[PDB]
């Protein structure tokens, strides 16, 4: 997480609920209850159990790798790399 | 819908085709602004690469 950090996650980073608001390109996320000029079908009302708050990266789809929308015009929405375990 | 998740992973499983729509749709929204790049030499092949 920060300059000197080795922490190890599960793997897929789909049950991971870390307070990550950014991208790796700079670029902010979007709140997820939050209607942004990026309409989004995820609505939490939807998906209570899954940790649908703030605009933290998370996987809701339990995609290959947590994503998450970015409110930059030119990004509706990118994926975020985290440290997989590999013990 | 709102206070209720009934039916939430079909409405998930759903949304991720939204989603599949809607990102692959935006590699033609980037392709329409210089056509020369999307189907001429190499950019394409390039930015697309191997995902799966």
């Amino acid at each position: 997480y920060v300059e000197f950090s080795e922490e190890c996650m599960h793997g897929s980073g789909e049950n991971y609920d870390g307070k990550i608001s950014k991208t790796m390109s700079g670029l902010e996320c979007q709140a997820w209850d939050s209607q942004s000029p990026h309409a989004h079908g995820y609505i939490p009302s939807k998906f209570p159990n899954k940790n649908l708050k703030k605009n933290y990266c998370r996987n809701p789809d339990r995609d290959l790798r947590p994503w998450c929308f970015t409110t930059d015009p030119n990004k509706r929405w990118e994926y975020c790399d985290i440290p997989r375990c590999a013990a | 819908g709102s206070v209720e998740k009934l039916t939430a992973d079909a409405e998930l499983q759903r949304l991720k085709n939204e989603r599949h729509e809607e990102a692959e749709l935006e590699r033609l929204k980037s392709e329409a602004a210089d056509h020369d790049k999307k189907e001429a030499e190499r950019k394409a092949l390039e930015d697309k690469l191997a995902d799966y």
